[PDB]
């Protein structure tokens, strides 16, 4: 069956850093515990090479498919298709260029992020996707839902996908045959 | 004293992972030969599956040659309809 | 699905069949042996440990029905642990019961191509009732019975379909629902194609 080879999980928190040294390391520390629960693989404090906005690391990144025995990537996809889909604002089907749907088609401007309104780079070796999960979706994650006293603040996390399948839409379609509302 | 945030970060840093909850397991060769079986299961399953895929690839390679060019054109259309999402997986 | 304006219609004098097979996905997970899997998962969790150093209205759904699968092969209610494939018993001689067997078959148009013909064949065998999806635009097997009548085996799958016997246009008689382990239950009719479906 057509399957993937690489995947990453990241929480790009610009709420943690807007200054030179005032970094929210404790806030991203509970975010690290949240990513350890959500990912299924030990978390990593994302130490920035451009660490000019904080004394310590910003954000949490976990790679779930670089290692062999790809159980972690499949469990991540199973968890997100199981409970992470329904709270999304504008969730009536997914347009293939941006794999997470907004409640609009026009006015999808790109202010402080990259201008990737399409699927990815036109050559497409790097399948960079703006799969942005809402803060409410992390609030409604069932382990977080029954343990809200441990995960009190939640921050928006973005997912980037790497597929061995030739086309992003068709490779996403097999995991949409996992009952993911990506059809549109 | 400590605030709720201080007790929270103490029980949170201490239990980021649960702090050393395991007995350190050693192993001596007075067992049954099991790791050979553990590699045999995955090697046999993955090799049988990839032999099935390569034989299917051989059949789909040799299928489209006893037939004219329009039948190739239907056979060599490299696009797929989006999947209907009504296909519930193993429950 | 693209069609060329001109082509050599060699399949007009030869009855090459655009025949498609409905491979149903098994709905629930088959039960693996709990004792050996439990012992293995206990070993891996021990290695993981030592490496790091509505309530009254919910019932777990049973995965078994009382009726068995062998012999009676009428509808979709037999095996959720194995794949089942739609096999059409070959039709009668004059309007009674069936003798030799066949597949859900439809001979291709001499101009129009095989896979869209098979999608139309399993699209008009439901009588415009429910949408049935398709898997591949290229055939899987080849037929050695007739070199002119070589059936091209395209594949399709089940979304949701209550079938009726009086709508399949490939001379339908009965409905057979079997697995790859038992695709040779009609050995009295099938001669050597049942060996080629074993791949």
């Amino acid at each position: 069956l057509p399957r993937l080879t690489a995947i990453e999980v990241s929480i790009p928190a610009i709420e943690t850093q807007l200054e030179r040294d005032v970094v929210d390391k404790s806030e991203l520390l509970l975010y690290a515990l949240a990513l350890e629960v959500l990912a299924g693989k030990p978390a990593g404090f994302t130490a920035p090479a451009n660490k000019a906005l904080g004394t310590r690391a910003t954000g949490v990144a976990v790679r779930l498919d670089a290692v062999t025995e790809p159980e972690a990537a499949h469990l991540f996809m199973e968890k997100l298709v199981h409970v992470l889909l329904p709270n999304q604002v504008g969730f009536e089907g997914v347009p293939p260029p941006m794999l997470v749907p907004p409640p609009r088609r026009s006015k999808a401007a790109e202010a402080a992020q990259a201008r990737k309104a399409a699927l990815d780079h036109r050559k497409a070796p790097a399948k960079a996707h703006f799969t942005e999960i809402k803060v409410g979706n992390l609030l409604t994650y069932p382990d977080f839902e029954q343990n809200f006293s441990l995960f009190e603040p939640l921050r928006g996390m973005r997912v980037r996908l790497v597929m061995e399948g030739a086309s992003a839409a068709d490779c996403a379609a097999l995991l949409g045959g996992m009952s993911l509302p990506v059809l549109s | 004293g400590v605030d709720e945030e201080n007790a929270r970060v103490k029980a949170m840093v201490a239990m980021l992972q649960p702090p050393a909850p395991a007995e350190a397991t050693p192993l001596t060769p007075a067992e049954q030969a099991a790791a050979q079986q553990l590699q045999q299961q995955r090697v046999a399953e993955h090799q049988a599956w990839v032999k099935d895929m390569t034989t299917k690839f051989k059949l789909q390679q040799a299928a489209l040659r006893a037939l004219p060019e329009r039948l190739r054109v239907l056979a060599m259309q490299p696009d797929h309809t989006p999947y209907p999402l009504n296909r519930k997986f193993l429950f | 699905s693209a069609t060329v304006n001109d082509g050599a219609s060699t399949s007009g004098e030869g009855p090459i069949i655009a025949a498609c097979v409905l491979q149903r996905l098994p709905l629930v997970r088959p039960r693996l042996t709990t004792g050996e899997q439990a012992q293995l998962a206990l070993e891996r969790q021990r290695a993981l440990q030592t490496g790091e150093l509505d309530l009254r209205a919910f019932d777990p759904v049973p995965a078994t029905t009382a009726a068995d699968s062998n012999g009676d092969v009428s509808t979709m209610r037999r095996r959720l642990a194995d794949s089942l494939y739609l096999v059409v018993r070959g039709g009668p001689a004059a309007g009674g019961g069936g003798g030799e067997w066949a597949f859900p078959q439809a001979v291709n148009t001499a101009e129009e191509s095989i896979s869209d013909t098979a999608q139309r064949a399993l699209y008009g065998a439901i009588g415009r009732s429910h949408p049935v999806y398709f898997i591949g635009n290229a055939p899987m097997g080849h037929v050695r019975a007739l070199p002119a009548g070589t059936s091209f085996f395209m594949l399709a799958q089940v979304v949701d379909d209550p079938w009726d016997t009086q709508l399949l246009p490939g001379a339908a008689q009965e409905l057979a629902w079997v697995t790859k382990q038992e695709l040779l239950g009609s050995y009295l009719s099938d001669a050597r194609l049942r060996e080629l479906v074993s791949k």
